């Protein structure tokens, strides 16, 4: 079960969402308030059991506070949403000669061509400039930010 | 090609080497490019030793 302190907070996220005042949020949203409360959930996560409808679109089914409640408990704070540990290991896959560098092509290419596919404008957005001469990024840094 | 490797015994060595351990892989290579699979098991960077 929540604490009041747990409820309150994820009632001040929900208050902004339902912005058209209904008291209800729009299901689609329902992934991006619980980013909202800090938890990092996959699209595979968003669609089975916090019942979201398909990617951007609207309409379909509404939420209500009570109901969100649950949709937080049972579902990104009943799972592992993986560390510093698993991204670490995941990009040295793509560590070819070991010294923390990626090429910011490839590392591009990871996030649009592989898993729950990321947007370029996406992409262009969580980038922080730093890729130098044929030095490329250092990808620890770029998960340290990505993770603050 | 498969009437010469019956044969010439090329057969027999593989099946031979199915009944021992024929995968033989070092300490360092076996964590170095498996890492990946068992992050809830293999811990910090104190785990040293390799073994």
């Amino acid at each position: 079960e929540f604490s009041k302190e747990q409820q309150e907070d994820f009632k001040e996220a929900f208050l902004l969402f339902d912005r058209t005042g209904e008291c209800k949020i729009t299901l689609s949203q329902v992934g991006d308030v619980l980013r909202a409360l800090g938890t990092n959930p996959t699209n595979a996560e968003v669609k089975k059991v916090l019942g979201n409808p398909s990617n951007e679109e609207m309409n379909a089914k509404k939420i209500e506070f009570e109901q969100f409640l649950p949709m937080m408990q049972a579902i990104s704070n009943n799972k592992d949403q993986g560390g510093y540990e698993d991204f670490v290991e995941g990009l040295r896959v793509f560590d070819k000669e070991g010294n923390g560098t990626v090429m910011g092509a490839e590392l591009r290419h990871v996030l649009a061509t592989l898993g729950e596919k990321m947007k370029e404008e996406e992409v262009e957005a969580l980038l922080a400039g730093q890729e130098d001469s044929n030095g490329c990024i250092n990808y620890e840094a770029f998960v340290k930010h990505i993770m603050s | 090609v498969l009437h010469q490797l019956r044969c010439n015994g090329v057969l027999e060595g593989i099946r031979i080497c199915r009944k021992g351990f024929p995968s033989r892989i070092l300490y360092a290579d076996f964590k170095q490019r498996y890492k990946v699979l068992n992050a809830s098991a293999i811990p910090e960077g104190q785990f040293i030793d390799s073994k």
